């Protein structure tokens, strides 16, 4: 069962990475 | 189990720290977007003209009121939704 939670946290990390990249792009676009 | 527990603890640490980072970044975005929206609506309103200034002489029943304005003169006008 702990495999499941570890993979879920890994997906959480990747999703946060996606959010950070998207926010950087939106920040540049919004500044322009 | 050692591998498993250690890596999930690590994941928790990085995920929470990046969640705080995301909080900061998202807040900055939510201020910038609000400001941009403000400016856009300001310009859209700026397109609207100056609507005159007048003084009413006598209300003459709902949907009709008399008002005098500079040298255009005295006009009867229907009131808006207010």
């Amino acid at each position: 069962d702990l495999y499941s939670r570890y993979k879920k946290l890994q997906q959480e990390l990747e999703f946060l990475e996606v959010q950070e990249e998207y926010i950087k792009d939106e920040q540049k676009n919004l500044k322009k | 189990r050692q591998y498993y527990l250690s890596k999930i603890e690590e994941l928790q640490l990085i995920v929470n720290d990046k969640s705080q980072n995301l909080r900061r970044l998202q807040a900055q975005r939510n201020e910038l977007n609000a400001k941009v929206r403000l400016l856009r609506e300001e310009l859209q309103l700026l397109q609207e003209q100056g609507s005159y200034v007048g003084e009413v002489v006598r209300a003459m029943d709902k949907k009709k009121v008399l008002v005098k304005v500079h040298p255009e003169g005295k006009f009867v006008v229907d009131v808006d939704k207010n």
